[PDB]
């Protein structure tokens, strides 16, 4: 039969990382609303590529 | 629950100008 | 006189590497860029250092305990990160990477990893390994995990500017590099040259 | 607010500031693969 | 100074994988000595490319 | 140095130079101060400077 | 019977390498022509002897205690000043030493090179590392510091003279060189021919 | 990893000198012409070798034990009797000396002095002081007794005669030299070069 | 053994910008 456990685990682990940089735009780029904004980083687990999360 | 997975830890240190002796 | 026994010589010292040169705006345009250093910790790596012309004397080495210090030659009211990490293959290259967010990270994820201000010091260790491994001292040969401990990676993270808003060009040093290390060499000898 | 200096001056380089870290906690439930 | 530790720790745990399918080569094919090599499957952790180990 | 002449012989039981700035954190130089026990060792002979540091 | 366990097998024995011959005047014009022998000493390096039979059923090897052994086979009327180390490096290669002094100086700093006048006999040890390495036993292969423990090189230092300070010129042979070994082989199988 | 103490490294080894040459009956025409060799014992004085390289990292160094070893390159059927002594003080010069059985006598009276025929090998010990003083490892300068723990003389007492009571003239190479050492250094550096 | 014959003592003191209340 060969069967895989059937149990479903909560496996929690803890540890930080390294999201990205920030770029503060300036005068020349800073004509706008949307300029303003510096960061845009999703908190998915998936959504740190290098990570080993 | 692995403990110790990826800590990283922060620690100040101020600058200040002209430290007198 | 004559002994003909195999014995680690453990001894210590320090010694001083290379002037770092954080690298500005105009030679600053990819992420490769931002790679000050990538400099071997191999006992033999540094010509004319005292370390290296030790390890000449023997076929092996191991790092006891190493550390790579950061002495800044600036002064505070300049502000740039740099991270430092010294991977334990010699092989794993980053230079490939064009993110350098990416890049950053898995410097970051290494174990041994520090940050800090091109203003300030630090002190970057070697994480040993645990298999005992002894390795060989002469120029790097074939393969480098044979001779290799490690390889120090000094990064560039933020972009050097000044006193004012300036943005330097001109890739100036910023400080100096040190080896306060403790290794081992088992089987005396000379390398060739 | 505008990015501005010791004086009361703006900067126009479009300047990095530093860096963002997360310090978290997950728990995943199922074991499984995602394929790619 | 955002230091990250220096500590080297052996992270041993344990499970089951699958390697591959194995492929008897039969009369037709079998007609030389490397024609019955069925599995030629490296034992290191980074040679199982669907697996999570 | 003038104790000294009253007597013949000298050993240092304990010696240490100490360094008192007198510039701010606005000016950076690195520097490198050690004692030769050798007062024969010159290296104004030195023309390399990575050689000398 | 069926064991699935692996134990060292140390075993001892003694087998024959090959027959030396000094250089002479005319050949000798050179560095590299005063290098007479580059035998390396990995277990599997001598086809029809016992050491290399036993080490094709065997994957890995470690010399516990070597030593190559010369036996002159000339009178003592000739004289020429020998040397011999083993280098624990295979890569380590004299051929490109310019200098024979030089050459003679990394021979003669090895902890175990003999000096000795090819009319008479002599031992040359092996020295083993400490890092409980082992080598494997196979032909060599895209790297040599896996399966050779060691290089054997026998130098001509002095030129082949005669009764008086005279030279000779035809190269003769002057003796041969044997292996006194004891070395521990690990797993059990047979490696391809 | 950053350790400020001093401690003694001591560390064994050999190494090559260089070759002997017996003088001949032509040129041997008087008493200084019967020393062959002047060799300071200096851990500094043989630039290519494994002990000069290994001073050149330390300021003081001490013999515990060496040894001057000689290794014929000649056959049996030549004679010439040697002498061989380590004088602990440089400064004495035996070329000053116009009797030839004073400078024999003033040899063979050094505790550690050996005589041998130069078809034989022996071993010229050196003898260490009392009083636990060390010696410089640089080039030697202002004063020699600082640096030189130890100066090798060789004689040539007889002359060179064939089989025969017939004598020889054409100055042909003997042996060579060989030191078979144990020293301590106390202070790590880099002597200037 | 002469005791405290040329003693000397340093004392730093930190010189920051903008001490603010
Ligand atoms: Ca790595
Ligand atoms: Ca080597
Ligand atoms: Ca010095
Ligand atoms: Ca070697
Ligand atoms: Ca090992
Ligand atoms: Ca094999
Ligand atoms: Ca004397
Ligand atoms: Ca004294
Ligand atoms: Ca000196």
């Amino acid at each position: 039969r060969s069967a895989r456990s059937d149990v479903n685990a909560i496996t929690v682990l803890n540890g930080s990382d390294f999201l990205t940089t920030v770029k503060v735009r300036g005068s020349n780029n800073l004509i706008d609303s949307k300029s303003r904004i510096l960061v845009k980083q999703p908190i998915s687990a998936s959504s740190f590529l290098g990570t080993r999360i | 629950t692995v403990p110790n997975f990826n800590p990283i830890v922060a620690k100040p240190t101020v600058a200040p100008l002209q430290t007198n002796i | 006189a004559r002994s003909d026994v195999n014995a680690i010589t453990v001894l210590n010292g320090s010694d001083f590497l290379t002037t770092v040169k954080v690298r500005g705006s105009n030679n600053l345009i990819d992420s490769k860029s931002r790679i000050l250093v990538k400099q071997p910790i191999s006992a033999s790596s540094f010509l004319g250092t005292r370390i290296s012309g030790l390890s000449q004397f023997w076929e092996r080495y191991r790092w006891h305990k190493a550390a790579v210090r950061y002495v800044p030659a600036v002064p505070n009211t300049l502000a740039c990160q740099l991270i430092g990490y010294i991977d334990t293959d010699p092989l794993d290259d980053p230079n490939v990477i064009l993110d350098v967010d990416q890049l950053l990270r898995q410097a970051t994820s290494q174990v041994g990893a520090r940050q800090w201000n091109f203003s300030d010091t630090t002190t970057i260790p070697l994480i040993v390994r645990r298999d005992d491994q002894l390795y060989y001292t002469g120029q790097d040969k074939e393969n480098v995990r044979f001779s290799q401990q490690g390889v120090f990676y000094l990064l560039q993270v933020t972009t050097l500017l000044n006193i004012s808003g300036e943005a330097i060009t001109n890739d100036l040093i910023s400080g100096s590099l040190y080896l306060d290390w403790v290794c081992g060499f088992s089987m005396p000898q000379i390398n060739p040259s």
